[PDB]
């Protein structure tokens, strides 16, 4: 197949693995979000 | 006389146990005698002293009646054969006793006791006991 | 059953008791049949139940509390069943180391702040090292951005079977419940990202898998719904962006040298409002804690009324009128700007009473930040709005505007996108003159002026401290009329001065302005959601071409995660589901004027909103309720056809009928809430009472001074509580002593009512100076309005859902309070069913 | 003195029985319905004195454990003692391996979930009513 459907096929039977990857993605996007919001408030101080 | 009618109090449990044993097939139930006994217990007595007397009299009678209803050998048979049992070693007696006592039955009686204590607060158990007694008598006559 | 038969069968005492009881039942309105049956049951109860027992005595004594739905004096034939059901309920769901768990939970709760404080120390401690290689750092934070976006894209796009989708849903919901219990801003950010991931998964599934291409009717209805859902998803994304990090800006202290304090012109525009409304704003403005040589107060009278000119002269304030009534409030302010000379301009609506601290709390930031052109403060209202008044929820639930001023504008300040709201703001004169004054091209001159200031690169700030309070709209008609104007004006700005395509705005400012304009387009999407389930029921149109189970497994996650995240972020400023009532009431009325402004922005007249009127009687505004009644009747036809389809339709469609019916029932609850608001409640008092606890004294004519506490005040009088045994008589003249700082002021009052220690005082005719001093001792105190905002309870989504369900029934009962058809007759059927329903949902003791 | 103020729900023992029911349903337990009922009855019996309550808990703990063990197929303590000398010769690595094979982490997780469910539900509903109802029901099934 391609590459986007191969990834979908490999993950289709693993809902727990996808939920863990979703939780990791949420933590990483949030935390970097915290840091960068602090950085934008610092640019505001600028 | 309304004020003098006191439910079968603790004797409700006595009859419940009997019914349970009857149902299990351990008792030859004499319906009329048990009804008479129940009638004796329900009889309205105005004086507190008569009530105490009744309880005292009822205890031996109840026991006797229960024994009578049971397949157990009469006190005469035990006394005449009892001298043969006095020669049994304590270990044998314990073994016999353990074999004779169905711990499951004891547990059931206990559960029934707790149930009765709990239900007697919500429902008049006497009404049911008397109804069943009446019913059992009717079955014996039909 | 006085029947010769009972006399023959029962003994005299028993018969007498039974007859007595029977008669007792008949006296209380029980049918003969019901009374007999009641006696019978009683007898049965006596036979089987020891009613003499202490347990049954207690239950009998508490009968009214335990069985509120059963009248012991009016027996009904089905009463036994009702008793059984209720008893079963009381026995089961009715409750309102293990003990150590509770205390330790609180121990950890107390530790949360302590640990949080340690974490902030560590936040700085890690920063006390957070440095390395900037190009690489950008790569590594940017490396986080790319990998996490790929993982999010896989989570959004992954096709699942129903079981794998259910497991994935339950795990994400479990993660949301764990994160929601964590305190602080970081858990709110995690809930935003999780809600966005689930909502993107929903919209992805909708666009790829749920359109029927083979049926044109299903396709058209499905595309109309997909448009409303796409709009709702855009507003969710932009809403989260706007409120992601509320700044909570604190006041900056002014210089100790008052010679460095700038000059300020205060503008109070009036059009046709009564002089008694404007007096309080002017008297409070005279009390502002600013140098008198640097403070100028202006009455801007668009009506040219001689009473206002004489009032201005008598009070020593400036007066200006104009001969051209062009551009209403904007034109009136722009006329005054030609004569005003102050470095700053403050604007108050003629009903907004400023606090003495207003300039001290706002001006320090303009000295710190030279590019600051505008500072906005909250609009606070000391009178109920029509939602608060008609629902009887004043100060119990956050009103419609509390979300906007309490959170959205504080979120805008993070993005330098705080916009002027027409009142309670300070504007720097030089930036305002550079843009040509207040904008006149749109009926929201205020938001458009702020857009122009930001396009020139000037900045704006928000101070989330109430520093003035005004009067709310007095009817739902006046309120809807005001919202129509704002909705039109915001869409006019979107067409004439578009934030996305016009030059000068920063990217974050563009998104904030677009979200503020898009919010007013909600009327069309809201009407689509109120009618969407009727497409399947009435037209057989598959608006979502998927199995009903898959619809539930995609829609429920999205709704739950969005609701949980909104409750965590907005729960102090908006209770759950209350937005849907506010939006549903406005939806029909804002949809036409916004669509017209989108096509032709120049079609709009400014109307003025009336303030200061009385509502003397409770009435239903049948002109305003017409659209809600139409949508209710249309949804009820949906219910009738859905019941018919459930019994006579294909077995394969039964779950689709059930899902559509659950949605129609939800729409009927929300529409019942909208109907409940449309019943205008009686406004008995001209003067609104402001609850405020302040120390005072009362002097009698004999010179005796008594300590008291003011409980409430109004323009015409005060409620006080006397400390001790004061012999005060009704009609007695007494002098009220109020304190303002170190100065004491004396106000002549008459005792209007005495209720033990609570005394109602009426103000006697005050001199102009005493009236100034009274307003400055009451409405214009520095603390009056600041204490009111922190008083709202935190949102609980399940309690708010029950409050709306009660309100809808109340609204059903409101369409029953007044109906032009059997609609109410239906509610008659509705309430027989709901006496059955008081039997149902177990009455929480 | 109505014996009534003295009736206290199965408190923490509710969880004990729930776990047992869950295991019975999974087929891991030979449930003796009458003995468990007797135990439940013992726990529900009204005791006026606080001291008797403490005593009950102390007594109930060993009994509950014993009964739970009995309802399980686990070898009797005698078999373990007689064969235990053979288990003392097993290397620590083997014992850990045996333990890891024996312990189904999925079952532990289920028990945990059940515990949380119970704590949560106990706030709204009287779990004792259900436990007793199920016990009574199971006994009736064994007699029919």
């Amino acid at each position: 197949l391609p590459w986007f459907e191969r990834v979908w096929y490999a993950l289709a039977n693993h809902p727990i693995l996808l939920a863990v990857l979703a939780a990791i993605s949420v933590i990483l996007l949030a935390w970097v979000l915290w840091r960068l919001l602090r950085i934008i408030s610092r640019r505001r101080l600028n | 006389l309304w004020q003098y009618w006191r439910g079968l109090s603790g004797w409700n449990f006595y009859f419940l146990v009997k019914f349970g044993l009857l149902w299990a097939g351990y008792l030859n139930f004499h319906p009329l005698l048990n009804l008479v006994f129940a009638a004796f217990l329900l009889m309205p007595l105005p004086r507190y002293s008569l009530h105490r007397l009744r309880h005292w009299i009822a205890l031996p009678i109840g026991f006797a009646l229960f024994w009578h209803d049971t397949w157990l050998p009469g006190p005469e048979s035990i006394m005449s054969q009892g001298s043969q049992v006095a020669g049994f070693s304590t270990d044998y007696l314990i073994d016999l006793v353990t074999r004779f006592i169905n711990w499951q039955m004891i547990g059931a009686i206990f559960v029934l006791l707790v149930a009765w204590l709990f239900l007697s607060q919500w429902i008049r158990i006497t009404v049911f006991v008397v109804a069943i007694l009446l019913w059992l008598n009717v079955l014996t006559l039909a | 059953m006085g029947s010769i038969l009972t006399r023959w069968l029962l003994i005299p005492p028993v018969n007498a008791r039974l007859i007595g009881r029977y008669r007792d039942y008949r006296r209380h309105g029980a049918s003969a049949f019901s009374a007999t049956l009641g006696c019978f049951w009683m007898i049965l109860a006596w036979i089987f139940i020891p009613l003499e027992h202490p347990r049954w005595q207690r239950i009998r004594a508490e009968h009214k509390n335990l069985y509120p739905h059963i009248n012991a004096s009016r027996p009904r034939p089905l009463d036994p069943v009702r008793y059984l059901i209720q008893t079963c309920w009381l026995l089961i769901g009715a409750s309102r180391g293990l003990q150590n768990i509770r205390g330790r939970y609180h121990q950890w709760m107390n530790e949360l702040p302590e640990r949080v404080s340690h974490k902030t120390q560590h936040l700085d401690e890690k920063k006390e090292l957070g440095h390395l290689s900037a190009g690489a750092r950008r790569l590594i934070l940017g490396i986080i951005v790319t990998f996490s976006l790929i993982l999010a894209l896989i989570c959004v796009t992954q096709p699942f079977n129903p079981l794998a989708q259910f497991i994935f849903l339950m795990l994400l919901w479990g993660v949301a419940l764990i994160v929601r219990r964590m305190p602080g801003r970081f858990s709110a950010l995690m809930l935003i990202v999780l809600s966005l991931t689930v909502s993107c998964r929903y919209i992805w599934w909708r666009y790829t898998s749920t359109l029927n291409w083979d049926d044109p009717v299903s396709l058209v209805c499905g595309l109309i719904l997909l448009f409303a859902e796409t709009y709702a998803w855009i507003v969710l994304v932009l809403g989260y962006f706007q409120v992601v990090w509320p700044l909570n800006r604190q006041p900056v202290p002014l210089p100790k040298d008052m010679s460095l304090w700038p000059s300020v012109d205060i503008f109070v525009p009036t059009y046709n409002e009564d002089l008694n409304v404007v007096k309080n704003t002017i008297y409070a403005s005279l009390g502002i804690d600013w140098p008198k040589d640097k403070l100028n107060i202006w009455i801007l009278d668009d009506g040219g009324r001689e009473e206002f000119r004489q009032f201005a002269q008598n009070v020593g304030v400036k007066y200006i009128a104009r001969t051209t009534h062009e551009h209403a409030k904007a034109g009136n302010i722009n006329n005054a700007l030609k004569y005003a000379k102050g470095e700053f301009v403050s604007i108050f609506d003629c009903d907004h009473v400023p606090t003495r601290s207003f300039l001290q709390m706002t001006m320090g930031w303009f000295l710190k930040e030279k590019q600051l052109a505008m500072m906005q403060t909250p609009h606070h209202f000391f009178s109920p709005d029509p939602f608060e008044r008609n629902l009887g929820r004043f100060r119990k639930t956050p009103n419609e505007g509390t979300l906007f001023y309490g959170l959205v504008q504080d979120g805008n300040d993070m993005w330098d996108a705080t916009f002027f709201c027409g009142s309670c703001a300070v504007i720097r004169r030089k930036p305002l003159d550079e843009i040509g004054g207040i904008a006149v091209e749109t009926v929201t001159e205020d938001a458009h002026t702020s857009l122009r200031l930001h396009r020139r690169g000037y900045t704006s700030a928000y101070m989330r401290i109430p520093q003035a309070a005004g009067l709310a709209t007095e009817s739902l008609s006046a309120h809807i009329g005001q919202r129509i104007r704002w909705a039109r004006g915001m869409v006019q700005i979107f067409r004439l001065d578009n934030p996305l395509t016009g030059k000068g705005l920063k990217f974050a400012q563009r998104l904030c302005y677009v979200n503020a304009m898009f919010h007013f387009l909600s009327g069309i999407p809201r009407l689509i959601f109120l009618t969407a389930p009727l497409a399947f029921l009435l037209l057989h149109a598959y608006i979502i071409y998927a199995p009903a189970l898959m619809i539930a497994l995609f829609v429920l996650p999205h709704m739950i995660h969005a609701s949980l995240t909104n409750s965590k972020i907005q729960g102090k400023y908006r209770h759950s589901f209350w937005s849907e009532i506010y939006e549903t009431v406005l939806a029909w009325y804002i949809a036409p004027p916004t669509l017209v402004a989108l096509i032709n922005p120049h079609k709009g007249k400014f109307n003025v909103t009336a303030k200061g009127g009385l509502v003397e009687e409770e009435y239903v505004d049948w002109v305003i309720s017409r659209p809600y009644i139409f949508l209710v009747l249309l949804n009820l036809v949906g219910v009738a056809v859905g019941i018919w389809r459930y019994f006579y339709g294909p077995p394969t469609e039964m779950l689709t009928v059930v899902v559509s019916m659950v949605w129609v029932f939800y729409n009927l609850i929300v529409l019942g809430g909208a109907v409940a608001v449309s019943v205008e409640s009686k406004q008995v008092r001209r003067s609104h009472r402001v609850e405020m606890t302040m120390p005072a004294a009362i002097a009698r004519e004999d010179g005796h001074l008594f300590s008291c506490t003011v409980q409430d005040f109004s323009d015409g009088g005060l409620g006080i509580k006397i400390n001790g045994q004061a012999q005060i008589l009704e009609g007695q003249k007494v002098n009220l002593l109020l304190k303002r700082g170190q100065q004491e002021y004396v106000f002549p009052t008459q005792v209007a009512r005495v209720m033990g220690n609570e005394v109602g005082l009426k103000l006697m005719p005050l001199t102009t100076q005493q009236h100034i001093d009274f307003v400055q001792c009451t409405f214009a105190r520095a603390d009056t309005w600041a204490l009111w905002q922190d008083s709202y309870p935190e949102d609980k989504p399940l309690e708010s859902l029950l409050d709306i369900l009660k309100l809808g029934f109340r609204g059903y009962r409101h369409l029953a309070e007044f109906a032009p058809s059997s609609v109410k007759g239906i509610f008659r059927v509705l309430t027989s069913l709901v006496s059955w329903v008081v039997s149902f949902i177990p009455r929480r003791p």
